[PDB]
Protein backbone atom coordinates (compact mmCIF):
# COMPACT_ATOMS: atom_id res chain seq x y z
CA UNK A 1 0.00 0.00 0.00
CA UNK A 2 1.29 3.55 -1.02
CA UNK A 3 0.25 7.10 -0.36
CA UNK A 4 -1.68 8.15 -3.77
CA UNK A 5 -1.40 12.09 -4.21
CA UNK A 6 -3.93 14.34 -5.35
CA UNK A 7 -4.54 14.53 -8.22
CA UNK A 8 -3.37 18.25 -10.57
CA UNK A 9 -5.77 21.22 -10.66
CA UNK A 10 -7.05 22.17 -14.01
CA UNK A 11 -7.40 25.68 -12.39
CA UNK A 12 -4.01 26.87 -13.62
CA UNK A 13 -4.80 30.62 -13.82
CA UNK A 14 -6.02 32.48 -10.80
CA UNK A 15 -6.35 36.26 -11.44
CA UNK A 16 -8.60 38.79 -10.43
CA UNK A 17 -10.57 42.18 -11.70
CA UNK A 18 -11.28 44.84 -10.11
CA UNK A 19 -15.08 45.85 -10.58
CA UNK B 1 -16.79 63.16 -17.00
CA UNK B 2 -14.68 59.93 -17.51
CA UNK B 3 -17.77 57.55 -17.94
CA UNK B 4 -18.01 55.60 -21.28
CA UNK B 5 -15.11 57.13 -23.14
CA UNK B 6 -13.83 55.77 -26.30
CA UNK B 7 -10.69 54.19 -26.57
CA UNK B 8 -9.92 57.13 -29.39
CA UNK B 9 -10.46 59.70 -26.60
CA UNK B 10 -8.61 58.07 -23.77
CA UNK B 11 -5.30 57.76 -26.22
CA UNK B 12 -5.84 61.52 -27.33
CA UNK B 13 -6.03 62.31 -23.74
CA UNK B 14 -2.98 59.80 -22.95
CA UNK B 15 -1.30 61.45 -25.76
CA UNK B 16 -1.78 64.73 -24.83
CA UNK B 17 1.72 65.85 -22.45
CA UNK B 18 -0.98 67.30 -20.34
CA UNK B 19 -1.18 65.49 -16.71
CA UNK B 20 -4.14 66.55 -15.97
CA UNK B 21 -5.77 65.65 -19.38
CA UNK B 22 -4.01 62.37 -19.00
CA UNK B 23 -5.47 61.31 -15.73
CA UNK B 24 -8.71 62.10 -16.67
CA UNK B 25 -7.98 59.75 -19.74
CA UNK B 26 -6.32 56.96 -17.42
CA UNK B 27 -9.41 57.21 -15.37
CA UNK B 28 -11.98 57.27 -18.06
CA UNK B 29 -9.14 53.69 -19.07
CA UNK B 30 -9.70 52.63 -15.64
CA UNK B 31 -14.08 53.06 -15.63
CA UNK B 32 -14.04 51.10 -19.27
CA UNK B 33 -11.64 47.93 -17.49
CA UNK B 34 -13.97 47.89 -14.86
CA UNK B 35 -17.01 47.46 -16.51
CA UNK B 36 -19.75 44.39 -15.79
CA UNK B 37 -19.36 42.49 -19.21
CA UNK B 38 -16.44 42.47 -21.74
CA UNK B 39 -13.84 45.05 -20.84
CA UNK B 40 -12.27 45.71 -23.79
CA UNK B 41 -8.54 44.43 -22.77
CA UNK B 42 -7.57 43.73 -26.18
CA UNK B 43 -8.29 47.56 -27.46
CA UNK B 44 -6.44 48.98 -24.70
CA UNK B 45 -3.41 46.93 -25.59
CA UNK B 46 -3.79 47.66 -29.38
CA UNK B 47 -3.74 51.44 -28.80
CA UNK B 48 -0.33 50.81 -27.04
CA UNK B 49 -1.67 52.47 -23.27
CA UNK B 50 0.20 49.62 -21.35
CA UNK B 51 3.71 51.87 -21.92
CA UNK B 52 2.21 54.26 -20.74
CA UNK B 53 0.64 53.67 -18.05
CA UNK B 54 3.43 51.77 -16.76
CA UNK B 55 4.98 54.98 -17.05
CA UNK B 56 2.28 56.58 -14.97
CA UNK B 57 3.46 54.08 -12.75
CA UNK B 58 6.58 56.09 -11.76
CA UNK B 59 4.78 59.59 -11.50
CA UNK B 60 5.38 60.08 -7.63
CA UNK B 61 4.29 63.58 -7.54
CA UNK B 62 0.56 62.72 -8.86
CA UNK B 63 -0.31 59.98 -6.92
CA UNK B 64 -4.36 60.18 -8.22
CA UNK B 65 -2.87 58.79 -11.72
CA UNK B 66 -0.59 56.27 -9.91
CA UNK B 67 -3.75 54.82 -8.72
CA UNK B 68 -5.66 54.84 -12.07
CA UNK B 69 -2.77 53.07 -13.80
CA UNK B 70 -2.17 51.13 -11.13
CA UNK B 71 -6.05 50.12 -11.14
CA UNK B 72 -5.94 49.59 -15.57
CA UNK B 73 -2.96 47.54 -15.15
CA UNK B 74 -4.62 45.09 -13.00
CA UNK B 75 -7.78 44.50 -14.71
CA UNK B 76 -5.58 44.05 -17.98
CA UNK B 77 -4.00 41.76 -16.20
CA UNK B 78 -6.98 39.78 -14.75
CA UNK B 79 -7.42 38.98 -18.35
CA UNK B 80 -6.12 36.00 -20.36
CA UNK B 81 -2.50 34.46 -20.12
CA UNK B 82 -1.64 37.25 -22.99
CA UNK B 83 -2.75 40.47 -21.94
CA UNK B 84 -0.60 39.22 -18.41
CA UNK B 85 2.39 39.26 -20.60
CA UNK B 86 1.36 42.51 -22.44
CA UNK B 87 1.68 43.82 -18.86
CA UNK B 88 4.52 42.23 -17.93
CA UNK B 89 6.52 43.14 -21.44
CA UNK B 90 5.59 46.75 -20.25
CA UNK B 91 8.26 46.97 -16.89
CA UNK B 92 5.50 46.59 -14.38
CA UNK B 93 6.65 44.35 -12.43
CA UNK B 94 9.12 46.62 -10.95
CA UNK B 95 7.67 49.49 -11.04
CA UNK B 96 4.55 47.71 -8.80
CA UNK B 97 6.98 46.07 -6.16
CA UNK B 98 8.38 50.35 -6.35
CA UNK B 99 4.90 51.29 -5.58
CA UNK B 100 4.25 48.46 -2.42
CA UNK B 101 5.84 51.22 -0.67
CA UNK B 102 3.93 53.69 -1.20
CA UNK B 103 2.50 56.07 1.53
CA UNK B 104 -0.99 55.84 -0.05
CA UNK B 105 -2.65 52.66 1.24
CA UNK B 106 -4.52 52.39 -1.99
CA UNK B 107 -2.08 52.71 -4.48
CA UNK B 108 -0.10 49.92 -2.47
CA UNK B 109 -2.48 47.96 -2.02
CA UNK B 110 -3.22 47.74 -5.82
CA UNK B 111 0.34 47.02 -6.06
CA UNK B 112 -0.53 43.80 -4.04
CA UNK B 113 -3.50 43.29 -6.16
CA UNK B 114 -1.23 43.81 -9.29
CA UNK B 115 1.89 41.55 -8.42
CA UNK B 116 -1.11 38.68 -7.49
CA UNK B 117 -2.48 39.01 -10.95
CA UNK B 118 1.28 38.07 -12.26
CA UNK B 119 1.81 35.76 -9.90
CA UNK B 120 -1.21 33.78 -10.64
CA UNK B 121 -0.43 33.38 -14.16
CA UNK B 122 1.60 30.58 -13.96
CA UNK B 123 4.74 29.65 -12.21
CA UNK B 124 7.22 31.35 -14.92
CA UNK B 125 5.44 34.68 -13.88
CA UNK B 126 5.54 33.82 -10.28
CA UNK B 127 9.15 32.95 -10.19
CA UNK B 128 10.06 36.42 -12.32
CA UNK B 129 8.22 38.51 -9.55
CA UNK B 130 10.23 36.63 -7.17
CA UNK B 131 13.13 37.53 -8.63
CA UNK B 132 12.55 41.20 -9.13
CA UNK B 133 12.39 41.11 -5.19
CA UNK B 134 8.71 41.57 -4.31
CA UNK B 135 8.68 38.77 -1.21
CA UNK B 136 10.46 41.36 1.40
CA UNK B 137 8.30 44.27 0.65
CA UNK B 138 5.04 42.39 0.92
CA UNK B 139 6.08 40.86 4.23
CA UNK B 140 7.28 44.24 5.00
CA UNK B 141 3.85 45.59 5.08
CA UNK B 142 2.42 42.43 7.46
CA UNK B 143 4.95 43.05 9.95
CA UNK B 144 2.69 44.25 12.53
CA UNK B 145 2.18 43.61 15.80
CA UNK B 146 -0.93 42.79 15.65
CA UNK B 147 -2.64 42.04 12.20
CA UNK B 148 -6.41 43.38 13.69
CA UNK B 149 -4.66 47.02 13.22
CA UNK B 150 -4.95 46.48 9.02
CA UNK B 151 -8.11 47.24 6.69
CA UNK B 152 -9.50 44.08 5.92
CA UNK B 153 -9.73 44.40 2.26
CA UNK B 154 -5.83 45.24 2.66
CA UNK B 155 -4.85 41.87 4.57
CA UNK B 156 -7.61 39.48 2.23
CA UNK B 157 -5.27 41.30 -0.90
CA UNK B 158 -2.17 40.23 0.60
CA UNK B 159 -2.78 37.50 1.81
CA UNK B 160 -4.11 36.02 -1.77
CA UNK B 161 -1.08 37.19 -3.23
CA UNK B 162 1.27 35.72 -1.07
CA UNK B 163 -0.98 32.62 -1.55
CA UNK B 164 -0.21 33.17 -5.42
CA UNK B 165 3.30 33.08 -4.83
CA UNK B 166 2.89 29.74 -3.06
CA UNK B 167 1.01 28.03 -5.78
CA UNK B 168 1.43 25.94 -9.00
CA UNK B 169 4.49 23.15 -9.39
CA UNK B 170 6.93 22.06 -12.57
CA UNK B 171 8.45 23.96 -11.11
CA UNK B 172 7.42 24.35 -7.22
CA UNK B 173 8.22 28.02 -5.80
CA UNK B 174 11.91 28.52 -4.63
CA UNK B 175 12.75 26.89 -1.50
CA UNK B 176 14.35 30.39 0.20
CA UNK B 177 11.39 31.64 -0.87
CA UNK B 178 8.71 29.27 0.93
CA UNK B 179 10.75 29.51 4.09
CA UNK B 180 10.99 33.32 4.06
CA UNK B 181 6.93 33.57 3.57
CA UNK B 182 6.01 30.95 6.04
CA UNK B 183 6.37 32.44 9.18
CA UNK B 184 3.92 35.04 8.00
CA UNK B 185 2.04 32.69 6.56
CA UNK B 186 1.35 31.17 10.08
CA UNK B 187 0.37 34.16 11.40
CA UNK B 188 -2.33 34.68 9.06
CA UNK B 189 -3.74 31.44 9.97
CA UNK B 190 -4.05 32.24 13.47
CA UNK B 191 -5.94 35.21 11.74
CA UNK B 192 -9.60 35.61 12.72
CA UNK B 193 -10.92 36.46 9.36
CA UNK B 194 -12.60 34.16 7.15
CA UNK B 195 -11.28 35.20 3.78
CA UNK B 196 -7.97 34.98 5.55
CA UNK B 197 -8.00 31.73 6.76
CA UNK B 198 -9.11 30.49 4.06
CA UNK B 199 -6.80 31.88 1.37
CA UNK B 200 -3.67 30.90 3.98
CA UNK B 201 -5.02 27.11 4.18
CA UNK B 202 -4.63 27.40 0.50
CA UNK B 203 -1.41 28.58 0.56
CA UNK B 204 -0.35 25.86 3.38
CA UNK B 205 -2.10 23.27 0.87
CA UNK B 206 -0.05 24.60 -2.30
CA UNK B 207 3.13 24.05 0.11
CA UNK B 208 2.22 20.60 1.25
CA UNK B 209 1.32 19.26 -2.36
CA UNK B 210 4.93 17.75 -3.38
CA UNK B 211 7.56 15.96 -1.60
CA UNK B 212 7.89 15.12 1.88
CA UNK B 213 11.03 17.95 2.33
CA UNK B 214 7.72 20.29 1.29
CA UNK B 215 5.70 18.62 3.52
CA UNK B 216 8.32 18.92 6.62
CA UNK B 217 8.83 22.49 6.17
CA UNK B 218 5.28 23.31 6.71
CA UNK B 219 5.05 20.64 9.15
CA UNK B 220 7.92 21.86 11.52
CA UNK B 221 6.25 25.37 11.81
CA UNK B 222 3.51 23.86 14.17
CA UNK B 223 0.40 24.40 11.24
CA UNK B 224 -1.23 20.88 11.87
CA UNK B 225 -3.08 21.52 15.00
CA UNK B 226 -4.61 25.21 13.43
CA UNK B 227 -5.36 23.10 10.79
CA UNK B 228 -7.42 20.46 12.27
CA UNK B 229 -9.43 23.23 14.10
CA UNK B 230 -10.30 24.78 10.95
CA UNK B 231 -10.98 21.65 9.27
CA UNK B 232 -13.84 21.38 12.35
CA UNK B 233 -14.88 25.26 11.01
CA UNK B 234 -18.78 26.32 9.87
CA UNK B 235 -17.42 27.80 6.89
CA UNK B 236 -17.25 25.33 3.95
CA UNK B 237 -14.51 27.94 2.35
CA UNK B 238 -12.28 27.02 5.25
CA UNK B 239 -13.15 23.71 5.70
CA UNK B 240 -12.05 22.55 1.92
CA UNK B 241 -8.54 23.99 1.47
CA UNK B 242 -8.39 22.47 5.38
CA UNK B 243 -9.16 19.41 4.54
CA UNK B 244 -6.92 19.55 1.57
CA UNK B 245 -3.64 20.57 3.19
CA UNK B 246 -4.46 17.71 6.15
CA UNK B 247 -4.70 15.44 3.15
CA UNK B 248 -1.64 16.50 1.53
CA UNK B 249 0.61 16.05 4.24
CA UNK B 250 -0.69 12.57 5.18
CA UNK B 251 0.48 11.78 1.85
CA UNK B 252 3.95 12.16 3.21
CA UNK B 253 6.13 10.13 6.07
CA UNK B 254 4.26 7.69 8.55
CA UNK B 255 5.93 10.51 11.04
CA UNK B 256 3.51 13.64 9.45
CA UNK B 257 0.50 11.59 9.50
CA UNK B 258 0.94 10.47 12.85
CA UNK B 259 1.22 14.35 14.07
CA UNK B 260 -1.87 14.81 11.94
CA UNK B 261 -3.57 12.08 14.01
CA UNK B 262 -2.29 13.52 17.07
CA UNK B 263 -3.67 16.53 16.87
CA UNK B 264 -7.24 14.93 16.73
CA UNK B 265 -8.36 15.10 13.12
CA UNK B 266 -10.11 11.80 12.98
CA UNK B 267 -12.42 12.99 15.49
CA UNK B 268 -13.56 15.34 12.30
CA UNK B 269 -14.32 12.73 10.08
CA UNK B 270 -17.59 11.45 11.11
CA UNK B 271 -18.87 14.42 9.98
CA UNK B 272 -16.44 14.78 7.34
CA UNK B 273 -17.76 11.55 6.11
CA UNK B 274 -21.17 12.39 6.16
CA UNK B 275 -20.84 16.18 4.95
CA UNK B 276 -23.65 17.22 2.67
CA UNK B 277 -21.08 18.29 -0.21
CA UNK B 278 -20.05 15.85 -1.94
CA UNK B 279 -16.66 17.26 -2.53
CA UNK B 280 -16.04 16.96 0.97
CA UNK B 281 -16.53 13.86 1.17
CA UNK B 282 -14.57 12.68 -1.31
CA UNK B 283 -11.93 14.17 -0.32
CA UNK B 284 -12.55 12.75 3.18
CA UNK B 285 -12.18 9.57 2.05
CA UNK B 286 -9.09 10.24 -0.03
CA UNK B 287 -7.16 11.14 2.81
CA UNK B 288 -9.12 8.28 5.15
CA UNK B 289 -7.33 6.18 2.25
CA UNK B 290 -3.96 7.77 2.57
CA UNK B 291 -3.96 7.14 6.31
CA UNK B 292 -5.13 3.43 6.14
CA UNK B 293 -1.60 3.41 4.00
CA UNK B 294 -0.17 3.71 7.07
CA UNK B 295 1.70 1.97 10.18
CA UNK B 296 -0.90 -0.84 11.39
CA UNK B 297 -1.55 1.12 14.49
CA UNK B 298 -3.05 3.80 13.38
CA UNK B 299 -5.06 1.33 11.57
CA UNK B 300 -6.14 0.68 14.71
CA UNK B 301 -6.31 4.72 15.52
CA UNK B 302 -8.85 4.46 12.45
CA UNK B 303 -10.38 1.37 14.39
CA UNK B 304 -10.89 3.56 17.86
CA UNK B 305 -12.50 6.19 16.81
CA UNK B 306 -15.20 3.95 15.16
CA UNK B 307 -14.43 4.96 11.29
CA UNK B 308 -14.88 1.59 9.79
CA UNK B 309 -18.26 1.96 9.26
CA UNK B 310 -18.49 5.31 7.98
CA UNK B 311 -16.57 3.58 5.34
CA UNK B 312 -18.58 1.23 4.85
CA UNK B 313 -21.19 3.67 4.73
CA UNK B 314 -19.67 5.67 2.29
CA UNK B 315 -19.57 2.55 0.40
CA UNK B 316 -23.12 1.22 0.03
CA UNK B 317 -24.11 5.05 -0.97
CA UNK B 318 -21.90 7.88 -2.29
CA UNK B 319 -21.17 9.44 -5.83
CA UNK B 320 -18.85 7.30 -7.37
CA UNK B 321 -16.07 9.24 -6.84
CA UNK B 322 -16.05 8.52 -3.27
CA UNK B 323 -16.90 5.06 -3.25
CA UNK B 324 -13.91 4.75 -5.35
CA UNK B 325 -11.72 6.18 -2.94
CA UNK B 326 -13.55 4.31 -0.35
CA UNK B 327 -12.54 1.21 -2.37
CA UNK B 328 -9.41 2.50 -2.49
CA UNK B 329 -9.07 2.73 1.53
CA UNK B 330 -10.50 -0.74 2.19
CA UNK B 331 -7.73 -1.98 -0.23
CA UNK B 332 -4.97 0.37 1.80
CA UNK B 333 -6.51 -1.16 4.87
CA UNK B 334 -6.41 -4.85 3.66
CA UNK B 335 -2.95 -4.80 2.66
CA UNK B 336 -1.47 -3.12 5.84
CA UNK B 337 -3.84 -4.49 8.53
CA UNK B 338 -3.41 -7.31 11.12
CA UNK B 339 -6.01 -10.25 10.40
CA UNK B 340 -7.82 -8.81 13.34
CA UNK B 341 -8.37 -5.93 12.13
CA UNK B 342 -9.37 -7.61 8.57
CA UNK B 343 -11.90 -9.63 10.17
CA UNK B 344 -13.41 -6.52 12.30
CA UNK B 345 -13.51 -4.63 9.11
CA UNK B 346 -15.65 -7.93 7.79
CA UNK B 347 -17.71 -7.77 11.08
CA UNK B 348 -18.98 -3.94 10.11
CA UNK B 349 -20.11 -5.55 6.68
CA UNK B 350 -17.95 -4.71 4.15
CA UNK B 351 -18.45 -7.33 1.83
CA UNK B 352 -22.08 -6.27 1.03
CA UNK B 353 -21.37 -2.79 -0.62
CA UNK B 354 -17.55 -4.19 -1.59
CA UNK B 355 -19.02 -6.43 -3.84
CA UNK B 356 -22.42 -4.32 -5.10
CA UNK B 357 -19.33 -2.15 -6.36
CA UNK B 358 -18.18 -5.10 -9.01
CA UNK B 359 -20.95 -3.98 -10.98
CA UNK B 360 -19.19 -0.82 -11.97
CA UNK B 361 -17.86 0.18 -15.32
CA UNK B 362 -14.12 1.12 -14.21
CA UNK B 363 -11.86 -1.19 -14.91
CA UNK B 364 -9.19 0.14 -11.86
CA UNK B 365 -12.06 -0.01 -9.18
CA UNK B 366 -12.43 -3.63 -10.13
CA UNK B 367 -8.93 -4.53 -9.86
CA UNK B 368 -8.51 -2.48 -6.77
CA UNK B 369 -11.86 -4.39 -5.16
CA UNK B 370 -10.71 -8.11 -6.10
CA UNK B 371 -7.05 -6.89 -4.13
CA UNK B 372 -8.71 -6.19 -1.50
CA UNK B 373 -11.23 -9.76 -1.33
CA UNK B 374 -7.97 -11.65 -1.77
CA UNK B 375 -6.37 -9.68 0.84
CA UNK B 376 -9.01 -10.25 2.55
CA UNK B 377 -9.28 -14.21 1.86
CA UNK B 378 -5.44 -14.34 2.62
CA UNK B 379 -6.53 -13.23 6.47
CA UNK B 380 -9.80 -15.84 6.63
CA UNK B 381 -6.95 -18.67 5.55
CA UNK B 382 -5.02 -17.96 8.37
CA UNK B 383 -8.12 -18.99 10.30
CA UNK B 384 -9.05 -21.68 8.78
CA UNK B 385 -12.79 -19.84 8.01
CA UNK B 386 -12.13 -19.50 4.04
CA UNK B 387 -15.25 -21.50 3.73
CA UNK B 388 -17.62 -18.59 5.70
CA UNK B 389 -16.26 -15.57 3.88
CA UNK B 390 -16.84 -17.93 0.82
CA UNK B 391 -19.86 -18.11 1.72
CA UNK B 392 -20.74 -15.33 2.89
CA UNK B 393 -19.57 -13.66 -0.75
CA UNK B 394 -22.10 -15.76 -2.61
CA UNK B 395 -25.08 -15.11 -0.48
CA UNK B 396 -24.19 -11.60 -1.45
CA UNK B 397 -24.49 -12.50 -5.00
CA UNK B 398 -20.14 -11.77 -5.25
CA UNK B 399 -19.72 -15.03 -6.69
CA UNK B 400 -21.78 -14.35 -10.24
CA UNK B 401 -19.72 -10.85 -10.50
CA UNK B 402 -16.24 -12.19 -9.81
CA UNK B 403 -17.44 -15.05 -12.21
CA UNK B 404 -18.58 -12.91 -15.02
CA UNK B 405 -15.47 -10.93 -14.65
CA UNK B 406 -13.50 -14.01 -15.62
CA UNK B 407 -14.97 -12.82 -18.59
CA UNK B 408 -13.20 -9.39 -18.72
CA UNK B 409 -11.80 -7.07 -21.40
CA UNK B 410 -8.82 -6.45 -19.31
CA UNK B 411 -6.05 -8.75 -18.57
CA UNK B 412 -5.70 -8.43 -14.98
CA UNK B 413 -9.19 -8.48 -13.83
CA UNK B 414 -9.52 -11.93 -15.97
CA UNK B 415 -6.64 -13.58 -14.02
CA UNK B 416 -7.67 -11.98 -10.68
CA UNK B 417 -11.25 -13.21 -10.92
CA UNK B 418 -9.84 -17.10 -12.22
CA UNK B 419 -7.54 -16.77 -9.11
CA UNK B 420 -10.07 -16.43 -6.52
CA UNK B 421 -12.53 -18.52 -7.86
CA UNK B 422 -10.01 -22.00 -8.55
CA UNK B 423 -8.72 -21.45 -5.03
CA UNK B 424 -11.41 -20.41 -2.71
CA UNK B 425 -14.62 -21.68 -5.36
Amino acid sequence: ARKRSHSPTKKLRYVKRRF
Amino acid sequence: GTVNWSVEDIVKGINSNNLESQLQATQAARKLLSREKQPPIDNIIRAGLIPKFVSFLGKTDCSPIQFESAWALTNIASGTSEQTKAVVDGGAIPAFISLLASPHAHISEQAVWALGNIAGDGSAFRDLVIKHGAIDPLLALLAVPDLSTLACGYLRNLTWTLSNLCRNKNPAPPLDAVEQILPTLVRLLHHNDPEVLADSCWAISYLTDGPNERIEMVVKKGVVPQLVKLLGATELPIVTPALRAIGNIVTGTDEQTQKVIDAGALAVFPSLLTNPKTNIQKEATWTMSNITAGRQDQIQQVVNHGLVPFLVGVLSKADFKTQKEAAWAITNYTSGGTVEQIVYLVHCGIIEPLMNLLSAKDTKIIQVILDAISNIFQAAEKLGETEKLSIMIEECGGLDKIEALQRHENESVYKASLNLIEKYF
